[PDB]
């Protein structure tokens, strides 16, 4: 193929009743959303910006798309049994690990392209240093 | 083929 269809998807319809423990808990989410659709959110929004996205070959994929560079960058993550990694040396147990991690690691060691780490989520970033260490956990 | 990289790529030069 090699082209691109276009697309908005723009519409506001909260049709849900009560929906149960999904990635909406955290601060970024993003469902099947296409390219387009995730890069307007990254390109409109303020430069840094970032989400979490899902592929249709496999259910169990996830994506990690950021804004940086006058570009919309896009990172395919992993996930074995249960686990969640982007990179062969690297290796998470939890998505939300692998996000409120790259947070005070800059992608540029993995990702030399990216010079940059998640600044902002889809919906909104954080204050006072907030954070949730781990004990004993993982 | 078997490669593919769609998606950004990982340290290179670092072997």
């Amino acid at each position: 193929g090699s082209s691109g269809s276009s697309g908005k998807a723009e519409a506001e319809q909260n049709w849900w009743e009560g929906p149960p423990q999904d990635l909406s808990v955290h601060l970024w989410y993003a469902g099947p959303m296409e390219r387009a659709g995730a890069e307007s959110i990254l390109a409109n929004r303020s430069d840094g910006t970032f989400l979490v996205r899902q592929r249709v070959k496999d259910a169990a994929e996830f994506a990690i798309s950021i804004k940086y560079n006058v570009e919309v960058k896009h990172i395919k993550i992993m996930t074995a049994e249960g686990l969640y990694r982007i990179t062969e040396k690297k290796a998470f147990r939890g998505l939300t690990e692998l996000v409120e991690f790259y947070q005070q690691n800059s992608l540029k060691d993995c990702f030399k392209s990216l010079d940059t780490t998640l600044q902002f989520p889809f919906k909104e970033p954080e204050k006072r240093t907030i954070s949730r260490s781990g004990p004993s956990s993982g | 083929g078997e490669d593919d990289g769609d998606y950004e790529s990982p340290n290179e030069e670092e072997e």
